[PDB]
C-alpha cells in the first residue's frame, strides 16, 4: 500500500513491495539507531499485533487505523534498530562494555592531562567504547557515517538497477539494453563505483607503519576532473593512468546513450 | 588475528547460507522468505564490515582530559 | 590581553548564543499563528480534525528546540580568557542554526496554514501536507549540523 | 497449480459473456458474489440518457432519495437506527446465494412512495403546533415582568 | 483507565531502569563515576536511588489493583 | 518616506565626512588597505560558512511554499497530483544540500596558526576565498530556489488541468536546477588553490 501511493506498476513487471519490506525499515534505522527508543517501538507494536482479533472488530479512529494497518511495519523497525544501536553502541545516549577494548591509556598520569590512548587492538563488534566521554568523539563518528552513507546508498542503487535489465529480459526488448542499460552503468560505476573502491582500499591500508601519506578523497575526485594526469598523493600504483581511462570511458557514454535508440528507430 | 581476511572470511560463511535457504525455503509464500532472509543477511553484512575497517589502522586515536587518575 | 587573546573576544560567542534561540523562536512563532488560525477557522465546521491537525504546531516546536540545544553547548565554551578563533566559531554556528530554523519556520506556516483548510474539504490531502511539511522541519535540522561540525574545533589545540 | 503475485503481476486473460435476456439480471448477481471480474465499457460513445437500462435505474434512484430523507427526521430526532446482520448475505468468501424476486423489488416502489405521503403531512401538522406554541411563550414571558 | 495505564507503564520502567543505574554506581562502573565532573561517591548515590525506585514501585501496584478491578 | 529617507541621509554624511577629510590634507585616513589588512581572516572565513548554508535555506524554504501552497489548493479537485508533482519539492530541498557539501569541505581548512604568521599572504588569500565562495554558493542557490518554486507551482495547476503537461514544463524545471550546480563548482575552484591556514 506503501508504493501503490506513487503508481500502479505496469502489466507483469517487477514490483517494488517485495525490497520495501526489508530496505524501508532498514534506511529508517540507520537514521533512528538506538537500542532503548528501538525496544520502545518493539512493544508498541507488539501490542497491536498480539490483540489484531480484538481490535480487528472493534471500531477504530483514522489515526488509529495506520498504526494498525503498520503494525508490520513497526515492529521491523523496531528489531532493527536494536541491532544497529548495538554497532553504534548506543542505548539512552550511554554505552555498552561488552568486549575488551582496542585502546589503552598510559600507565600513570595526573589530573587536567590531556592524554591519548594507544592501539591494541581491534574491536570485534561495534564502535569500541573508549570513544564514549571522549574530546575528539565527533571527528571519528562523522567520517565513519558519512562513508557508511555514501556505500550504503551505492548499493541500494545498483541494485535497484539491476531490475530494468531483468525487465527487459522478459519483455524482450533488446535494444534498450545495449541503448540505455549499458552506457548509463558505466557511467556512473565509473564515477561512484570508483569513489566506493577507494574507501574501502584506504581503509585496508596502514599508512603510518609505510610511511607515506594518506590521501584526501573529495581533492581526488575533483582533481580527476578539472586536471587529469595530476597528483598530490598517490593511493595506488598508475592511479592517473586509470582515472583519465574513466573519465574518456564516460563521455563515450553520454552520445551512445544520446544517438543509438533513435538511429535504429530512423532505420527501423 | 584481525585483519581483512577477517570480512572475507565472514562473507563466505554468509554467501553459503544464502545459497542453503534458497535451496530449502518452503513451498508456501516462497518468494517472501527467500527474498527477505537473504536480503536481511546482506545488510546485516554490510553495516559490520564497514564498521570493523573503519578500526583497523586508524589514523586519530582518543583523547581526553577528564579521567581520574584512578581508572 | 594578547594578540591571541583579546578582551573583546566573548562578545561573538555571547551573541552567537543569543541570536540561535531569537531567530528560531521568532520562525517557531510566525509558524504557530500562522498555522494556529487555519486550526481556529476549520474546527467550528469540523471539530473532528482538531487533533490531526496540530501537527504544524508540533513541527515548528521543533525548530525551536535546536537553537535551545545549540546555545547550551557554546556556552560552555565561553571564558574571559578565550582565542580569537574561538569567538567566530561560536558565531558562525548561531548564525547558522539561527538563519535555517527562521526560514523554516516560516515555511512550516504558510504550508500548515494551506493544509489544514484543504484537508477538510478532501481528507486525502492530510498525506500531501504531512510530505511536503518534513521538507521544512529538515531544513533547520541542516543548520543544525553545521553548528555542531564547527563547535567541535572550538578549543582544539587552542594556545 | 496456483500461482504467487509478488514478484510479478498476476496473469490475466479476457473473456465473452453470451448472456440472454432472460437470465441477465440473474447472473449478474452470481458474478457479484465472486468479485473476481472487472468489467469494459463497451457503450462508451453512447451519451448517459441514450443508454437502455436508464429507465430502470430511475425507479432505485429515486427510492434512495427517499429513504435519504428517513435518515434524517431519525437523526433530527433522538432516535438511534438498529443494526442487522451484515453477514447474513455472505461472509466475502465468495458463497453463492439466490437474489430477490422482481416483486419484491416493485412492492419497495410503492411502499416508499406510500410512506413519503404520510410522514411529509405528520411532519407538518406538528411542525405547524410548534409555531403557535413558540409564539404564546412569549407573549406570556412578557407578562411576567412588572 | 487512560490515566491509570500512565502511570503503570512509566512507574513499571522506573523500577527497572532506576535498579540497574544503581547497580552500577555501587559497583563504581567506571562510564558513571570515571570522569571527575561524576560525583565522587559511588555507593551514596546508590541508597538514594533504590529508595526512588520504590516509590515508582508503590505506583505501580496500587494502579495495578485500580486498572484490574 | 522614512526607510528612503534614512538612505538619502546616510549617502551626504559619507559625503560631507570624505571632502572634510579631504580638503584639509587628511584622504589618506580612509584606507581600506589597512583594514583589510588587520583584520583577522579567521572572521572573514566563518561568515562564508554561515552565510553558505543560511542563505541557500533561505532559497530551498522559500521554494517549497509556492510549489506547496499551490498543490494542496489544485490538490482539492485532483487530489492525484500530490506525489506526482512531489518531484519540485526535490529539486527545491537538493540546493540545501550543495550548501552543506560546501561547509564539510570548508571546515577542513579551519586550523589554529601561529601568532607571528598570523598575517601572512596565504592566510589572507584563505580569509578572502572562503568569503566570496561562500556568497557565491549560497547567494547562487537562493536565486535558483525562488526560481523553481515559481516554475514548479505551474506545474502543479498544468497537471490538475491535464496529466499530459506535466512532463512538458519539467524540462524548465531542470533547467533551473543547473544554476546551483554551476555555482558549486565556481565555489570549489575558488577554493580549489587555498591552504589551511598554518
Ligand atoms: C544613546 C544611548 C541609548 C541607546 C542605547 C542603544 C544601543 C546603542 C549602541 C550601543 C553600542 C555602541 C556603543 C559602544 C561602543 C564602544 C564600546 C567600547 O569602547 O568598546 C571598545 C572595544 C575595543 O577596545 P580596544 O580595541 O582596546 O580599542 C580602544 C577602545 N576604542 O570594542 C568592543 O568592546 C566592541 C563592542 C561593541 C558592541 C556593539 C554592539 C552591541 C550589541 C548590539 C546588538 C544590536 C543588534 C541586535 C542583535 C540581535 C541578535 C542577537
Ligand atoms: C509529529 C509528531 C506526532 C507524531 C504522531 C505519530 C503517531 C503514530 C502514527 C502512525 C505511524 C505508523 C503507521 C504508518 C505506516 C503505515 C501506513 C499505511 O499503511 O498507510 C496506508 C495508506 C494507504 O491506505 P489507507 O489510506 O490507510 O486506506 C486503506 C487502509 N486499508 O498509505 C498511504 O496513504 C501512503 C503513504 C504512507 C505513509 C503515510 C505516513 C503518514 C504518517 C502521519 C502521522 C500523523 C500523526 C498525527 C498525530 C495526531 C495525534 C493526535
Ligand atoms: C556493487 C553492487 C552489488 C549488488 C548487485 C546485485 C545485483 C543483483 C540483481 C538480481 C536481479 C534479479 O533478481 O534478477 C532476476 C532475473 C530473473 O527474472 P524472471 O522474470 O523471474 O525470469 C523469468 C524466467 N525464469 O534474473 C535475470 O534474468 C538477470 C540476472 C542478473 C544477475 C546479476 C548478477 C550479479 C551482477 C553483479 C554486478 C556488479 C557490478 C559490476
Ligand atoms: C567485489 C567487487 C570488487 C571490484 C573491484 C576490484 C578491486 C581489486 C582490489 C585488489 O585486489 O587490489 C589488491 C591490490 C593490492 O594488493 P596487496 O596489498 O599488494 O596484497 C596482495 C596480496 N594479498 O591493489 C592494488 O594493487 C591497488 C589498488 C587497486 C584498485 C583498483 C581500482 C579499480 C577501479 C575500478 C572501477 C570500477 C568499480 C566497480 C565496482 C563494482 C563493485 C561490485
Ligand atoms: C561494503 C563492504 C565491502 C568490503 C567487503 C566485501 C567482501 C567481498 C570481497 C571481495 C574482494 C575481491 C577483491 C579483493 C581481494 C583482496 C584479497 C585480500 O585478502 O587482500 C588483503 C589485503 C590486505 O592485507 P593486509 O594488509 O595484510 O591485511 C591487514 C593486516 N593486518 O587487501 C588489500 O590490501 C586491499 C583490499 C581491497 C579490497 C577492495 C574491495 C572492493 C569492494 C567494493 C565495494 C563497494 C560497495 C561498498
Ligand atoms: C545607530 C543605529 C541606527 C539604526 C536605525 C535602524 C532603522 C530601521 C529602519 C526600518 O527598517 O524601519 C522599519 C520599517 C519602516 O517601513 P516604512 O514603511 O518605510 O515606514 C515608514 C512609513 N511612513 O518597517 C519595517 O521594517 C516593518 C516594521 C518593523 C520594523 C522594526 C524596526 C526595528 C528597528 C530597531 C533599531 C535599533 C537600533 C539600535
Ligand atoms: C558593504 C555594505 C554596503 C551597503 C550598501 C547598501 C545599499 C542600499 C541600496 C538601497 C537602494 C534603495 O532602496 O534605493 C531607494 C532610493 C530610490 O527610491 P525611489 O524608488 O526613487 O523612491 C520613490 C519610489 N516610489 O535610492 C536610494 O536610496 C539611493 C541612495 C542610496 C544610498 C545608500 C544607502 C545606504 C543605507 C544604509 C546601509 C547600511
Ligand atoms: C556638521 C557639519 C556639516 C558640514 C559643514 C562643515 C562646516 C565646517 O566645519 O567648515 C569648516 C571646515 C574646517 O574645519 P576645521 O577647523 O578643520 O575642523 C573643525 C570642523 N568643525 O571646513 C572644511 O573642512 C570643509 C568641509 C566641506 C564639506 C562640505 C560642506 C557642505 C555643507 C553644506 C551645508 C548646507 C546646509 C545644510
Ligand atoms: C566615499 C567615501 C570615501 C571617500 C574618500 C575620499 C578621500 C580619499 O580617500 O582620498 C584619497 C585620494 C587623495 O589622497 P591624499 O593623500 O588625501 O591627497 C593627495 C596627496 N598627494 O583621493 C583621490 O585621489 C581623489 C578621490 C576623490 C573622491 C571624491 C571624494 C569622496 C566623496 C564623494 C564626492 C562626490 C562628488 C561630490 C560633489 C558635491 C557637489 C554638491
Ligand atoms: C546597536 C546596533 C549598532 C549598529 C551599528 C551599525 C554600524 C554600521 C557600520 C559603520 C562603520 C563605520 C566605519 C567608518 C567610520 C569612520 O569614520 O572611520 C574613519 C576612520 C579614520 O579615523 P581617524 O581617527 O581619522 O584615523 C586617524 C589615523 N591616523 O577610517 C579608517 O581608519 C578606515 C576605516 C575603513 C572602514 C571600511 C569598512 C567597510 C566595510 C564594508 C563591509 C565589507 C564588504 C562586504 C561586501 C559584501 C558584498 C555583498
Ligand atoms: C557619481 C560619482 C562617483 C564618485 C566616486 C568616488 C569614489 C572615491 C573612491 C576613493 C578611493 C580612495 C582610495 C585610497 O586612497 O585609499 C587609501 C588606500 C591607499 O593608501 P596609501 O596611499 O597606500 O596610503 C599611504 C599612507 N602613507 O587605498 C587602497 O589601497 C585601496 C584602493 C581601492 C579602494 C576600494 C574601495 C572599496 C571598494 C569595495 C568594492 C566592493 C565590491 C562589491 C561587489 C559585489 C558583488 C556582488
Ligand atoms: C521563507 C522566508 C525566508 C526569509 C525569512 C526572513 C529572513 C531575512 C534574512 C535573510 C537574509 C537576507 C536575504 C534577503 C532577504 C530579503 C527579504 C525581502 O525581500 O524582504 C522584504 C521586506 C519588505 O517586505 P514588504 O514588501 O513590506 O512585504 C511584502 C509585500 N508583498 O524588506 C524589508 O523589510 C527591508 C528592511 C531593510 C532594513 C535595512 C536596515 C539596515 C540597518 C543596518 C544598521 C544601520
Amino acid at each position: 500500500s506503501i508504493c501503490d501511493c506513487y503508481g500502479i506498476a505496469q502489466y507483469r513487471e517487477i514490483n517494488a513491495g517485495l525490497p520495501t519490506i526489508v530496505t524501508f525499515p532498514f534506511m529508517f534505522a540507520i537514521m533512528f539507531g538506538d537500542m532503548g527508543h528501538g525496544f520502545l517501538m518493539t512493544l508498541a507494536a507488539l501490542s497491536l499485533v498480539l490483540n489484531e482479533k480484538k481490535i480487528n472488530k472493534m471500531k477504530r479512529g483514522e489515526i488509529f487505523d495506520m498504526a494498525f494497518t503498520g503494525r508490520y511495519i513497526i515492529l521491523l523497525m523496531g528489531v532493527f534498530s536494536m541491532y544497529t544501536g548495538f554497532l553504534y553502541n548506543d542505548i539512552f545516549s550511554k554505552t555498552m562494555t561488552i568486549f575488551k577494548s582496542g585502546w589503552k591509556w598510559p600507565d600513570h598520569w595526573k589530573k587536567g592531562e590531556s592524554i591519548t590512548a594507544t592501539s591494541v587492538g581491534t574491536y570485534p563488534i561495534g564502535l569500541d567504547w573508549a570513544w564514549h566521554g571522549t574530546e575528539n568523539a565527533l571527528l571519528f563518528s562523522n567520517s565513519y557515517k558519512m562513508k557508511l552513507s555514501i556505500l550504503m546508498g551505492f548499493i541500494h542503487m545498483t541494485y535497484s538497477y539491476f531490475f530494468s535489465l531483468a525487465n527487459h529480459l522478459y519483455f524482450n526488448s533488446m535494444i534498450d539494453i545495449i541503448g540505455n542499460f549499458i552506457p548509463g552503468l558505466l557511467f556512473m560505476q565509473g564515477i561512484f563505483g570508483y569513489l566506493s573502491v577507494c574507501i574501502v582500499y584506504k581503509w585496508a591500508v596502514d599508512w603510518v607503519k609505510d610511511g607515506k601519506p594518506a590521501p584526501g578523497l573529495l581533492n581526488m575526485l575533483i582533481n580527476m576532473f578539472l586536471s587529469p594526469g595530476t597528483i598530490d598523493d598517490e593511493l595506488y600504483p598508475h592511479q592517473a593512468k586509470v582515472q583519465v581511462f574513466l573519465l574518456l570511458m564516460a563521455l563515450v557514454c553520454i552520445p551512445w546513450l544520446l544517438l543509438v535508440k533513435p538511429l535504429h528507430f530512423k532505420f527501423t | 588475528m584481525s585483519s581483512f581476511y577477517t570480512v572475507v572470511g565472514v562473507f563466505i560463511v554468509v554467501s553459503a547460507m544464502s545459497v542453503l535457504f534458497w535451496i530449502m525455503a518452503p513451498k508456501n509464500n516462497q518468494a517472501v522468505w527467500r527474498s527477505t532472509v537473504i536480503l536481511t543477511l546482506a545488510m546485516m553484512f554490510l553495516m559490520w564490515a564497514i564498521t570493523f575497517l573503519c578500526q583497523l589502522h586508524p589514523l586519530v586515536a582518543p583523547r581526553r582530559s577528564d579521567l581520574r587518575p584512578e581508572f | 590581553m594578547t594578540e591571541l587573546c583579546p578582551v573583546y573576544a566573548p562578545f561573538f560567542g555571547a551573541i552567537g548564543c543569543a541570536s540561535a534561540i531569537i531567530f528560531t523562536s521568532l520562525g517557531a512563532a510566525y509558524g504557530t499563528a500562522k498555522s494556529g488560525v487555519g486550526i481556529c477557522a476549520t474546527c467550528v465546521l469540523r471539530p473532528d480534525l482538531l487533533f490531526k491537525n496540530i501537527v504544524p504546531v508540533i513541527m515548528a516546536g521543533i525548530i525551536a528546540i535546536y537553537g535551545l540545544v545549540v546555545s547550551v553547548l557554546v556556552c560552555y565554551s565561553l571564558g574571559q580568557k578565550q582565542a580569537l578563533y574561538t569567538g567566530f566559531i561560536q558565531l558562525g554556528a548561531g548564525l547558522s542554526v539561527g538563519l535555517s530554523g527562521l526560514a523554516a519556520g516560516f515555511a512550516i506556516g504558510i504550508v500548515g496554514d494551506a493544509g489544514v483548510r484543504g484537508s477538510s474539504q478532501q481528507p486525502r490531502l492530510f498525506v500531501g501536507m504531512i510530505l511536503i511539511l518534513i521538507f521544512a522541519e529538515v531544513l533547520g535540522l541542516y543548520g543544525l549540523i553545521v553548528a555542531l561540525l564547527l563547535n567541535s574545533r572550538a578549543t582544539q589545540d587552542v594556545v | 497449480e496456483k500461482e504467487e503475485a509478488i514478484f510479478r503481476s498476476a496473469e490475466m486473460a479476457l473473456v465473452q459473456f453470451y448472456i440472454p435476456q432472460e437470465i441477465s439480471r440473474d447472473s449478474a448477481y452470481t458474478l457479484g458474489q465472486l468479485g473476481l471480474v472487472q468489467f469494459r465499457d463497451l457503450n462508451s460513445k453512447v451519451r448517459a440518457f441514450q443508454r437502455t437500462f436508464v429507465n430502470e435505474i430511475r425507479r432505485l434512484d429515486n427510492v434512495e432519495r427517499q429513504y435519504r430523507y428517513f435518515y434524517s427526521l431519525l437523526k433530527k430526532h433522538d432516535i438511534k437506527l438498529y443494526e442487522g446482520d451484515t453477514d447474513k448475505y455472505l461472509d466475502g468468501s465468495g458463497e453463492l446465494y439466490v437474489p430477490p424476486s422482481g416483486s419484491v423489488i416493485d412492492d419497495y416502489v410503492r411502499n416508499a412512495s406510500y410512506l413519503e405521503e404520510r410522514l411529509i403531512q405528520m411532519e407538518d401538522a406538528t411542525d405547524q403546533i410548534e409555531v403557535q406554541k413558540n409564539d404564546l411563550e412569549q407573549y406570556r414571558f412578557i407578562l411576567q415582568s412588572g | 483507565t487512560g490515566k491509570a495505564w500512565c502511570c503503570t507503564v512509566l512507574s513499571a520502567f522506573g523500577v527497572v531502569i532506576l535498579s540497574v543505574i544503581a547497580h552500577l554506581f555501587n559497583t563504581n562502573h567506571e562510564s558513571f563515576v570515571g570522569s571527575i565532573n561524576d560525583p565522587e561517591d559511588g555507593p551514596a548515590v546508590a541508597h538514594t536511588v533504590y529508595l526512588a525506585a520504590l516509590v515508582y514501585l508503590v505506583f505501580f501496584v496500587f494502579c495495578g489493583f485500580q486498572v484490574y478491578l | 518616506s522614512f526607510s528612503h529617507f534614512l538612505y538619502y541621509l546616510v549617502l551626504i554624511v559619507v559625503i560631507v565626512y570624505g571632502l572634510y577629510k579631504l580638503f584639509t590634507g587628511h584622504g589618506s585616513d580612509i584606507n581600506f588597505g589597512k583594514f583589510l589588512l588587520r583584520t583577522s581572516p579567521y572572521m572573514w572565513a566563518n561568515l562564508g560558512i554561515a552565510l553558505c548554508v543560511g542563505l541557500s535555506v533561505v532559497g530551498a524554504a522559500w521554494g517549497i511554499f509556492i510549489t506547496g501552497s499551490s498543490m494542496i489548493g489544485a490538490g482539492v479537485r485532483a487530489p492525484r497530483i500530490t506525489t506526482k508533482n512531489l518531484i519540485s519539492i526535490i529539486f527545491c530541498e537538493v540546493v540545501a544540500i550543495y550548501g552543506l557539501i560546501i561547509a564539510i569541505v570548508f571546515s577542513s581548512k579551519l586550523t589554529v596558526a601561529t601568532a607571528e604568521n598570523m598575517y601572512s599572504k596565504s592566510n589572507l588569500y584563505t580569509g578572502y576565498s572562503l568569503f566570496w565562495a561562500g556568497i557565491t554558493v549560497g547567494a547562487s542557490n537562493l536565486i535558483c530556489g525562488i526560481a523553481v518554486g515559481i516554475t514548479g507551482a505551474t506545474a502543479a495547476i498544468s497537471d490538475a488541468a491535464d496529466s499530459a503537461l506535466f512532463v512538458k514544463i519539467l524540462v524548465i524545471e531542470i533547467f533551473g536546477s543547473i544554476l546551483g550546480l554551476l555555482g558549486l563548482i565556481v565555489g570549489l575552484l575558488m577554493a580549489g588553490k587555498a591552504s589551511e591556514f598554518q
